[PDB]
């Protein structure tokens, strides 16, 4: 349950960094057009006894085992979409710092072309 | 025999070992989850804040075309 | 090498200039300090750093201007922070005075945290501490931050348990222990606050941290097969007949099916200490 | 067969360990980053709104 | 190929073009097309040309009067001798590295840093440059408290010393992570890993204090009594003291049947037992 | 907030809404548009990758939500999703739903209790669930 609960709260969070992309990416259009428009401007136990006391006990570690296995798919699946978000964020981290950079060098521009 | 009762102790030793594995791991995944959750909170902040920042940008070039428009 | 002595005969001739620039009577002079101010991190002088920071923050401030001044201030204090504590803490409450003028909770709250640590870690003092996190707590609660309210709460309570009274402690685990009782993701950790508050009823007496276990035992049914209830059943018996030898035999046997957090042992050992 | 068992048994736990291991220092960077992001973001925000606003009353002083 | 041609025909028809434009206000022109051009001579995947052209551009937007433009073009160039002769890209990344401190980001100076001894390392086999840029990354991280990069910086450094022969400071980086890890409730579980590794750094040395390390490391860290590192370590270093191949030589292979050896702890393994 | 969301073309979303809708219905009573929500959800989730270890939990759902109706027409549609989606058979659910079946058809309640105990014990139940299997108690 613990596993099922991150996973299902790791896919909403890639969603997000999608609309976050998105929004960075038509910000940054938007700012370099009003700039130009701006420039343009200007078993499990062995056998003893037998009995219960082993095979019931190795039939609950085989269901162990089982789930043991499903927590294995989980683990990767979770691991394979960290791995995306990853490099999303690394690709965003770019486009903000390039408009920041934009932004800067026209109030630059601006306080210089003014006099 | 004795033997019987020897291998029923390291059975149960191995079984203990496996205890302690099982909890291992999920002292591992209680870990995990607090830090996902901080993260997901986290990103829904960012989120905000960017879509606050995204509605002035549309305000401001919505007034700037207006003021562009008209002064012409 | 060159690093060093270039660096600082640039930062001193941007400041004489600047100081010229600023007895001929703006802009160009706070920019020429924040450019020396950044020679002189470049410089590795931690120390004087803040100082051109702070005076560019208030010659930027002399004209209204606040982001900046706020920004500047709030870099001059992280600055300051290894080269004085006590100058960056002080431009930390600026910063965080200026926050709430405009009305900025969550950088306001991150500051504090952040002098929390700070005093903590470099200076000694626990008062301090935990005013600074109960602020941040109530900042974070006031802007439905769940999360960093309730760990600044399970701060501010492991403290006063290390030194103040069990009372503040008992409350605050029992709030949070209720408040995660539903959460799906926290419920497996519920359990565990309300241990520590059981303990915490130990030191008042006996009667009062059987009855704490009994409540919350009835609060929560599953608290009952914990593991928990059955070692603070025995501790609760041993303590009964005064026997110290089935007190440390339960802490053993606890010891050795789960380690401990340092915490447990300690209290643990108070009430043995207190058994008589 | 109690070899076989016991030892894959073993192995799937240690690579188990060793992929959360990894998993948890991916997560660690990347919430660095993000804090990074929000404190970028958010004075980028801050700026451009302060350079907007002088704009404004600018062009109202001069018109 | 006929597309690489076509393309590197275009890329060349372009560059001829810009050339003749500036050599006809004009600056920003002549750095626009400039950079157009640079930028298809990529597409042209030609790397030497294309980033001679991409560092031409970038000098003659210097000449005009612009900061973090510049350091862009440098990087792009920089980014693109990455498939050529490595000193112009390692020059082009130091200029970067120098005009962003200059302008005060420690943290992409530190990125390029790493970015640099990376390619320095896997192109070259100079350590050394490398080890100093991963040094200087290291002090720029934790100058910023990017906890997370100087530790990764820290124990890269460990790794290529203990490798070098340089033990002591590879075992007091380890030291130091390992500590660093106990401190926060995070990260706490490679602590083990890391004063395995120490151990086997100060063994390096000689055998009779390693009893004493391995004391040190144990009170420290108790649960570290239980992992199956210190178990290993322990039986390994009495194999050792009987001067037979068989015992060490029995208990590694029972702990590779477990997960395949890594090859700077099967290296160190090797250098250990054969003397 | 569903409809909005389905227009915006922002799925994974409206399904949690359209999932609580579902639940509420059902502890209205009104068990035919939750049944059909539920088995559009989990038709929908079955070849997601990440949803698909949940998506045979809306079945079960379902069938305790189909129970209610009578036994005939929940056991067809238990043999449909089960035979939908195969990998159902070896969640615990087909073995709990087959059991409190065969316990109803001899109006046994005893094994039913007995049934519904033990899976309470292995695993928490919840109060949707109880509520849902004591009304199935009445009959």
């Amino acid at each position: 349950d613990a596993g099922i609960r991150t996973l299902v709260m790791l896919d909403e969070q890639g969603e997000q960094l999608e609309r976050i992309e998105e929004g960075m990416d038509q910000i940054n259009k938007d700012m370099k057009e009003a700039e130009k428009n701006l420039t343009d401007l200007g078993g499990f136990i062995r056998r003893v006894t037998n009995d219960a006391r082993e095979n019931e006990m190795d039939e609950n570690l085989e269901q162990v085992s089982g789930i043991i296995g499903n927590l294995r798919h989980m683990a990767l699946d979770m691991g394979n979409e960290i791995d995306t978000q990853n490099r999303q964020i690394d690709r965003i981290m770019e486009k903000a710092d390039s408009n920041k950079t934009r932004i800067d060098e026209a109030n630059q521009r601006a306080t210089k072309m003014l006099g | 025999s004795k033997q019987a009762l020897s291998e029923i102790e390291t059975r149960h030793s191995e079984i203990i070992k496996l205890e302690n594995s099982i909890r291992e791991l999920h002292d591992m995944f209680m870990d995990m989850a607090m830090l996902v959750e901080s993260q997901g909170e986290m990103i829904d902040r960012i989120e905000y804040n960017v879509e606050h920042a995204v509605d002035y940008v549309e305000r401001a070039v919505s007034d700037t075309k207006k003021a562009v428009k008209y002064q012409s | 090498g060159m690093d060093t002595s270039g660096k600082q005969a640039e930062a001193m001739a941007l400041l004489a200039e600047a100081e010229r620039k600023v007895k001929n009577s703006i802009e160009e002079a706070c920019e020429i300090y924040a450019r020396a101010a950044n020679m002189f991190k470049m410089a590795k002088n931690w120390s004087a750093a803040g100082n051109a920071f702070c005076q560019a923050a208030q010659l930027h401030l002399q004209l209204q201007s606040k982001h900046d001044a706020a920004t500047c201030f709030v870099d001059a204090g992280n600055a300051f922070k290894k080269a004085d504590p006590q100058e960056a803490i002080n431009c930390l409450m600026r910063a965080i005075e200026i926050y709430t003028d405009m009305g900025r909770f969550t950088i306001a709250a991150k500051h504090h945290i952040s002098i929390a640590e700070i005093y903590e870690t470099e200076l000694v003092d626990v008062e301090k501490a935990i005013a600074h996190y109960e602020q941040s707590a109530d900042y974070y609660k006031g802007e439905e931050s769940n999360s960093s309210a309730n760990k600044c709460l399970l701060k501010v309570a492991g403290y006063a348990a290390q030194l103040e009274q069990y009372q503040k402690a008992i409350d605050i685990y029992e709030q949070v222990g209720t408040s995660a009782m539903d959460s799906p993701l926290l419920k497996y950790s519920a359990k565990d606050y309300f241990f520590k508050a059981a303990l915490c009823h130990f030191c008042i007496d006996m009667l009062n941290a059987k009855l704490a276990v009994q409540k919350y035992e009835e609060l929560f049914p599953a608290f009952s097969d914990s593991r928990e209830c059955k070692l603070m059943k025995k501790l609760l018996e041993a303590h009964e007949e005064q026997n110290v030898d089935s007190y440390t035999e339960s802490v053993k046997e606890y010891d050795s099916i789960s380690r401990l957090d340092q915490w447990l042992t300690t209290m643990l050992l108070r009430i043995k200490k207190t058994i008589q």
